[PDB]
């Protein structure tokens, strides 16, 4: 979940 | 052609804003070409504890160190991946999946830009850790860093600069045989133009290398081995070392994988 929040930034 | 040659520009000014330290700039300090520096070269106990300041028993601090430098490279490397055309538009499980399976081939191939035979740049270049001294830490610490050696060593034998690594790495994130990908297709489309503009590049920038582009292939063959050598060797640290744990982020790139 925290690759997916980086890739959103 | 033109247009492989934009996407390759593209790329490569892409990678300049995305990595701080790029190989030119570490080839230039490993070298002593430089008006700075020079690194803190740490070669034994005794020097580790002088230089610690930039930036528990000694292997597992250094083993600590490391787990937030690769943390740093991964959020590097997600940027950059961003930058390449398509990727965005990629279902957002999909971009999840090649940076999880993908993010640590490209901090080895990058690793490779700050070493050399004899040791390993650290700390944006500030450090410079030496192989010999890596090698001397109790099992199995001692025995991360000498398979990136060895890799790095033929790896940089190749002469590539910083406008080829940008494509490179590029291929590699693209790759559609990651594990549990929903849609192939259309990031095996992406790669097989990111391929196509890796040849022109090397023949353009490497017209006396042979077979460079078939060299490069198998490297990304390699490098997949490099990464089943490092899980393995983190499998031990988890079966025996009580005391430690990784980076939340690194739990999530390894989670079964
Ligand atoms: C203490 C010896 C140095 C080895 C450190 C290895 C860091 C690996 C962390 C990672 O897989 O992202």
């Amino acid at each position: 979940s925290l690759l997916k929040k980086l890739l959103l930034a | 052609s033109a247009d492989l040659r934009a996407l390759a520009k593209h790329l490569y000014d892409s990678y300049i804003k995305s990595f701080p330290l790029t190989k030119a700039k570490a080839r230039a300090i490993l070298t002593g070409k430089t008006t700075d520096k020079s690194p803190f070269v740490i070669y034994d106990m005794n020097s580790l504890m002088m230089g610690e300041d930039k930036i528990k028993e000694v292997a597992i601090r250094i083993f600590q160190g490391c787990q937030f430098r690769s943390v740093e490279a991964v959020q590097e490397i997600t940027e950059y991946a961003k930058s390449i055309p398509g990727f965005v538009n990629l279902d957002l499980n999909d971009q999840v999946t090649l940076l999880k399976y993908g993010v640590h081939e490209i901090i080895y191939t990058m690793l490779a830009s700050l070493m050399n035979k004899d040791g390993v740049l650290i700390s944006e270049g500030q450090g410079f850790m030496t192989r010999e001294f890596l090698k001397s830490l109790r099992k199995p610490f001692g025995d991360f860093m000498e398979p990136k050696f060895e890799f790095a060593v033929k790896f940089n034998a190749l002469e590539l600069d910083d406008s080829d690594l940008a494509i490179f790495i590029a291929v590699i994130i693209l790759s559609g045989d990651r594990p549990g990908l929903l849609n192939v297709k259309p990031i095996e489309d992406i790669q097989d133009n990111l391929l196509q503009a890796l040849e022109l590049q090397l023949k353009l920038n490497h017209p006396e290398s042979s077979q460079l582009f078939a060299k490069l292939l198998q490297k990304m063959t390699d490098l997949r081995q490099i990464v089943t050598e490092h899980v393995q060797l983190l499998q031990v640290i988890k079966k025996t070392e009580t005391d430690m744990s990784l980076h939340p982020l690194l739990q999530e790139i390894y989670k079964d994988l």
